[PDB]
């Protein structure tokens, strides 16, 4: 080792605080784009609906039924 | 006979000792207690946020139901 394990004991030895400040906002970067979980987020946030629902005239459509409990479009089953 | 102070040996009070010393927290110990208390933490935090979307999704739904409001 040239720098990987003789620079970083250095950081530790003076100024140790300097060490945290780029381990965890390095990994801030790294974790959001490896990690099999962070699409799931964004399924929801979309799912959510803020305004309220718009009627559209029905002519020959494809996955659209009636309010009522039936299986229509898609609607959010993920995790209970 | 004639009487004045006197002296007392027996431990000689111990002078110039070092008193300080480390307790508890050793060093890799507290770091385990640390990162642990942290990976508890977001575990049980976002249990609770995922529990909210049970309730977040039902209470915007009270405003799409009601439309003679």
């Amino acid at each position: 080792a040239e720098r990987v394990a003789a620079f970083l004991k250095n950081v530790w030895a003076k100024e140790p605080v300097l060490v945290a400040s780029f381990a965890i906002a390095g990994l801030a970067v790294i974790l959001p784009t490896l990690s099999p979980y962070t699409k799931y987020s964004l399924m929801i946030n979309x799912x959510x609906x803020x305004x309220x629902x718009x009627x559209x005239x029905x002519x020959x459509x494809x996955x659209x039924x009636x309010x009522x409990x039936x299986x229509x479009x898609x609607x959010x089953x993920x995790x209970x | 006979x004639x009487x004045x102070x006197x002296x007392x040996x027996x431990x000689x009070x111990x002078x110039x000792x070092x008193x300080x010393x480390x307790x508890x927290x050793x060093g890799y110990s507290m770091f385990a207690v640390g990162i642990g208390a942290l990976l508890f933490g977001y575990w049980s935090m976002m249990k609770w946020n995922r529990e909210r979307r049970r309730l977040q999704i039902e209470d915007f739904e009270a405003r799409i139901a009601l439309m003679p409001l």
